[PDB]
């Protein structure tokens, strides 16, 4: 009965010319609903989800020029890291922030978290508390000591917990009939002959939401992990998730093998079987 | 809703 | 730097009929830096009317994008998904197969 708002920003420095590629999303839960990419015309915090299209043009003047000054930190970032590492000036170098807030089935806060990269490695972080910082190495402890100074988690920590919770409550509600809605796995099994004494059993899992799941084969009762094959969950595309799992088993022995496909938006696991 | 604070750089 | 290479799927966003609408994918995962090229192809050609999501990442931050396009497969046809990456010497061509 949880859920989540988070927000992902990538800058990617150019050292040829000009600023920073700059991308935001966000996200509730596993659905996108917003934008900006630097790359862009609009020059503007853009919609990707129905629900969020309900605001008016206030919204999307604050949370364009909110996502500007963002940009614009990332930007001193990368200027600032490369110091920091004594790097040159020739090589392209990323920045990545992700922060968020999570609701329980109380509809109030639950956790914050806030953690940032530099060249895809851990940088610095809030700690579970919201009150401290963990620094992955000495750079970062320069950053740590300055935020410490500046009182930057009161600040972070201010909005994690007020703030960013009211409009994850009002995006729940507004959204709810997708945001609040499971869709449970549509599941099937296949079968095909790989020889003329072995077959393939496959098991998918279909169109669901949320994206985690877990799909595991059993042979008279105890977990079959020998023998099988798997695909990572992948987006179908229309906001939905796909996932398989395989197993290769005798043929004439198909009986003995079930799928067990666990899901949120089951109420209890199912169990599949080959005719 | 995004951040609404102040910024702070690295 | 940290460089990791792309993991890809090229699939289909629901069971393959010939003659019957469907839609394209191919799943980039896995890959750092984010500079990435993606096409997919129709008979060893790029399909124009391609689209892409935002860019976003995963726990260990590395990067993921979802490439797709409709279309109408049929049995002549072959399909893939063709990628380059820092990581990579050469494009990387994955076909699809409809069963998987």
């Amino acid at each position: 009965g949880s859920h989540s708002m988070r927000y992902f920003f990538t800058s990617v420095s150019r050292p040829g010319r000009g600023e920073p590629r700059f991308i935001a999303v966000g996200y509730v839960d596993d659905t996108q609903f917003v934008r900006f990419d630097s790359d862009a015309a609009s020059q503007r915090m853009e919609p990707r989800a129905p629900w969020i299209e309900q605001e008016g043009p206030e919204y999307w003047d604050g949370e364009t020029r909110k996502v500007k000054a963002h940009s614009q930190t990332h930007r001193v970032d990368l200027g600032t890291l490369r110091g920091y590492y004594n790097q040159s000036e020739a090589g392209s170098h990323t920045v990545q922030r992700m922060y968020g807030c999570d609701v329980g089935s109380d509809w109030r806060f639950l956790r914050g978290y806030h953690q940032y990269a530099y060249d895809g490695k851990d940088y610095i972080a809030l700690k579970e508390d919201l009150r401290s910082w963990t620094a992955a190495d000495m750079a970062a402890q320069t950053t740590k000591h300055k935020w410490e100074a500046a009182h930057v988690a009161e600040q972070l920590r201010a909005y994690l917990e007020g703030t960013c919770v009211e409009w994850l409550r009002r995006y729940l509600e507004n959204g709810k009939e997708t945001l609040q809605r499971t869709d449970a796995p549509k599941t099937h099994m296949t079968h095909h002959a790989v020889s003329d004494h072995e077959a393939t059993l496959r098991c998918w899992a279909l169109s669901f939401y949320p994206a985690e799941i877990t799909l595991t084969w059993q042979r008279d009762g105890e977990d079959q992990t020998q023998d099988t094959e798997l695909v990572e969950t992948r987006p179908a595309g229309d906001g939905t998730f796909q996932k398989w799992a395989a197993v290769v088993v005798p043929s004439g022995q198909e009986q003995r093998y079930t799928c067990h496909v666990q899901h949120e938006g089951l109420p209890k696991p199912l169990t599949l079987r080959w005719e | 809703g995004v951040y609404d604070g102040r910024e702070h750089t690295v | 730097m940290i460089q990791r290479t792309p993991k890809i799927q090229v699939y289909s966003r629901h069971p393959a009929e010939n003659g019957k609408s469907n839609f394209l994918n191919c799943y980039v995962s896995g890959f750092h830096p984010s500079d990435i090229e993606v096409d997919l192809l129709k008979n060893g050609e790029r399909i124009e009317k391609v689209e892409h999501s935002d860019l976003s990442f995963s726990k260990d931050w590395s990067f993921y994008l979802l490439y797709y396009t409709e279309f109408t497969p049929t049995e002549k046809d072959e399909y893939a998904c063709r990628v380059n990456h820092v990581t990579l010497s050469q494009p990387k061509i994955v076909k699809w197969d409809r069963d998987m």
